[PDB]
RNA sequence: GGCGAAGGCGAAAACUUAGGCCAUUACUGACGCUUAGGCUUGAAAGUGUGGGGAGCAAAUAGGAUUAGAUACCCUAGUAGUCCACACCGUAAACGAUAGAUACUAGCUGUCGGGGCGAUCCCCUCGGUAGUGAAGUUAACACAUUAAGUAUCUCGCCUGGGUAGUACAUUCGCAAGAAUGAAACUCAAACGGAAUUGACGGGGACCCGCACAAGUGGUGGAGCAUGUUGCUUAAUUCGAC
């Protein structure tokens, strides 16, 4: 279903919410596409940008499992 | 990359991953044109999702 | 596309009462005609028991069983040459090839009487020394070389 | 002796190089498809890789190695037959480790076989 | 899926700014399209450039089959493999369908905005594809994101091989880019659509000693017979 802009109050950040973004990412530390996440393209790109920011923040490994 | 959920059967789950690695690693064994790279990647993705549904 | 066919062989020869000696009649056969070949086969039995006493039934069955080849080679080419991949065979091919080897090496030796050389071929095929057991050793030692490409799918 | 260490399996495009190494730096054994006398056109055959894997597994099991960390590179049934022969020869595995060479448009290998 | 003129743009973050759209019940009040002028951009690629330059490679050296391999298998190899700076400027730069607009079957849509509303769904404004009515074309299809109907403005084509060829002249050190023939020659274009069987060292396909597992084997040998080569006056003729 819809995975972003519904699990939050429309105020977007990266603190204490990656645990809610984890299940939108396969255990492969890979960003699940809109095909897998199923959210809207706005929310899919929300998830993608947040997860890639977390990767650059060492919150989630890039290609490491 | 690292796929393992069992003590011994992890290779059963890894067979499909190995086929996927074959089809995503035949691109790293030789260089080919970028336009054709994107074309083949997107075409194969659309073909696979077409057969899934 | 041809499918599996029956493996027919003429019924047992009443002198020894098994289809095995009849298949030997049929495969050691030259221009098949059972007018004279049966008397010569009776003599062959005689020379078998006279030389190094061995009941033909038991020695022949032991030789056939031990010589039994197991491996066959299928073909897959690369348009430049051909290679082989090993597969398994049933007991019918095993016994057919064993009888074939015994019969073919029975007719081809060098001593006075042809009866003597067929008897000697039986004797030397008795103890599973190489007259036809070499084929069983060779197939096992060469199909293992064709296992080289066994784990490859193409 | 050793019961848990590191082995680096390199499934070459026409071979498979298997070498058991210690985390501290030393190595236990190394066997190539050629070290057994099957070098030049038979190394590419997966059974040569399986036999090399059997050799390293049996010598390191004589060294006592039950399980091992395995960094396998190269794709195909060679990387599968290697671990199959490892398990058969008593050299068990914990999991497959993949730090595989997936470049992000990196270096250039020699041109494609055309 | 979207952004931007097509070209291009995807690890994250910050810097300056973007066009455009929804509701504008708001406002100047046709200010709307327009090219020859005048430009820049433009994948690549080549040149210089200051360094960088992992990696491999245009030519090349070799090793192999080969009819030979300057192709294809394999490794070295030069420029090049990036930004900052200039020339360069073509492309399957194509929706092979110019910019903008007036609407016009239908269905599902896909996203962004707005409305609604736990989410969600639905509708609506735009981008946004397939399906398919009618019309049209040679058909593909276009098919409401037209190729239906047209509108303002621009650029292009007037049987062909010739030939984007020489030249005037423009840009560029150059290569080339811009523009651009003529002469000779033919009666059509390797002219597009579509039919027919066929072809395939394109695809599945079914059986047939066709293959395979065989039996015996032939051409090997002695002897026959046909034919071929000669040669005769002819070894009648032919078949092939």
């Amino acid at each position: 279903y819809c995975r972003f802009c519904a699990i939050g109050q429309l105020r977007i950040d990266l603190i204490d919410d990656l645990e809610a973004l984890k299940r939108f990412l396969s255990p492969y530390a890979k960003i699940n596409p809109r095909r897998i996440t199923g959210n809207c393209q706005m929310h899919q790109r929300h998830v993608a940008k947040a997860l890639k920011r977390a990767r650059y923040l060492a919150l989630v490994p890039f290609v490491k499992d | 990359e690292v796929k393992n959920d069992d003590l011994e059967l992890a290779l059963k789950k890894f067979k499909r991953v190995s086929l996927e690695i074959r089809r995503l690693a035949q691109r790293h064994e030789y260089h080919l044109r970028k336009g054709m790279r994107l074309r083949e990647k997107r075409k194969i993705a659309q073909k696979k999702r077409r057969k899934f549904r | 596309r041809k499918n599996r066919a029956p493996k027919r062989t003429v019924l047992p020869d009443p002198v020894f009462n098994n289809t095995l000696v009849t298949r030997i009649i049929n495969v050691i056969m030259e221009d098949g005609k059972k007018g004279l070949a049966q008397r010569i086969l009776y003599g062959a039995f005689d020379l078998i028991e006279q030389r190094t006493k061995e009941k033909p039934l038991t020695v022949f069955e032991r030789a056939v069983g031990n010589v039994m080849p197991r491996l066959e080679l299928r073909v897959r080419r690369i348009a430049g040459s051909n290679y082989q991949v090993p597969t398994e065979v049933p007991q019918d091919r095993k016994i057919a090839l064993a009888l074939r080897w015994i019969a073919m090496f029975a007719r081809k030796r060098h001593e006075k009487t042809m009866l003597e050389k067929i008897a000697n071929e039986i004797i030397d095929a008795s103890n599973n020394t190489g007259a036809a057991i070499k084929k069983k050793d060779d197939t096992h030692k060469m199909a293992e070389a064709n296992k080289a490409f066994a784990h490859m799918r193409w | 002796n050793v019961s848990s260490g590191i082995i680096h399996v390199s499934c070459s495009p026409n071979n498979t190089i298997v070498s058991a190494s210690d985390p501290g730096g030393n190595v236990l054994c190394w066997a190539s498809s050629g070290t057994m006398g099957f070098k030049g056109s038979r190394k590419k055959t997966p059974y040569s890789a399986g036999i090399a894997a059997d050799k390293v597994a049996k010598t390191v099991k004589e060294m006592g190695m039950a399980t091992v960390k395995l960094f396998v590179k190269g794709t195909g049934r060679g990387k599968d037959t290697a671990i199959r022969s490892f398990a058969n020869a008593g050299l068990s595995i914990t999991e497959i480790n993949e730090k595989t060479p997936i470049p992000h448009n990196g270096c250039k290998p020699p041109k494609r076989p055309r």
